Formats: C-alpha cells, structure tokens, sequence
C-alpha cells in the first residue's frame, strides 16, 4: 500500500484514456 | 554534438514545462533543427493543453498524493514516470501523457519558488523518454514525426 505505486498505476489508467483522444 | 536527439528533446521539454510554468513563451534562440523544435512546442501547447483541460482531475489527484516539494522529490518521480509505457504500448499519446504530467508538475513547483526544480524535472522526464524509447523514437522519425503526427486538417 504505496502512494506511489497507487499513482502510477492511475499514470496509466489516465494514459489509456488519453489513446482514446490521440 | 553527441546525442542530438536527447539535446534537442530536453530543448522542446524544457521550454514547455518552463512556459507552463510561467505562462510566457520563451524568446531564446534555439539550436540545432530549433525550426523542427519550435513546431513541436506550437503543437504541444495545442495538444498538451487540451489532454490537461480534459483530465485536470486525474492530474491533481496526482500531484496531492506525491506531495513533492524539493529537488529530490523531483526525480524521485522517475518510478511514476515509466508506467506511461507499462502495458508494453508506446505512441505519440503516451509520451504526451508523460509531458503533460510533467506540466502539472511544473506549475506546481512555480507556486512554490522551485523554478530551478523544473530543469531537473525536464531532464527526468527526457531520461524516461529517451534513455528508454531511443530505437522507437528513431523509427519515428523523432520530433519531425512528432510534428507530423498530430497534423490538423486546419
Ligand atoms: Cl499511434
């Protein structure tokens, strides 16, 4: 239970959203 | 020089985390292939800006759980960086994820008088970008197809 990797893995969630744009 | 590519992506990275930062463009000359540079940061403040509207949240939910206020910090966040490419993808959008990241971060530190925290955060993120991408990023076609990616019909 690490911040950082919690934020990380949301990086990457946000980064296929962003797939979905460009 | 040695290693142009890396020189010339921490030119375009630098000058707009720094002009996010600032909100002024910068006015300092260039250097090598600068024109090709100067195209790409017109397109990231088109692009960069409009991934940063439609996911502000998503970005400021970051910067307060990292909590970074100094130097170390900073390149602390090299961990975090890397998972832009953790599914094994790599594409224009994943590395404009990474500097619009970086953006966030940047404004942040200017709030905080950490202007010169923004160089090393621009060297972190060109680390990742090309200390690990290099052979992609040279198929192509680097900042050129960079340009040529995002080309609007206009
Ligand atoms: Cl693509």
């Amino acid at each position: 239970d690490k911040t950082l990797e919690e934020i990380a893995r949301e990086l990457l969630k946000l980064a296929l959203e962003i797939d979905k744009e460009i | 020089g040695s290693d142009e590519l890396y020189r010339q992506s921490l030119e375009i990275i630098s000058r707009y985390l720094r002009e996010q930062a600032t909100g002024a463009k910068d006015t300092k000359p260039m250097g090598r292939s600068g024109a090709t540079s100067r195209k790409a940061l017109e397109t990231l403040r088109r692009v960069g800006d409009g991934v940063q509207r439609n996911h502000e949240t998503a970005f400021q939910g970051m910067l307060r759980k990292l909590d970074i206020k100094n130097e170390d910090d900073v390149k602390s966040l090299s961990r975090v960086m890397i998972h832009v490419f953790s599914d094994g993808v790599t594409n224009w959008g994943r590395i404009v994820t990474l500097i619009s990241f970086g953006a966030f971060v940047a404004k942040h530190l200017k709030t905080i008088n950490q202007e010169s925290c923004i160089e090393p955060l621009a060297e972190s993120i060109t680390d990742v970008l090309v200390r690990t991408k290099r052979d992609w990023l040279v198929k192509q076609r680097g900042w050129d197809g960079f340009v040529e990616f995002f080309h609007v019909e206009d």
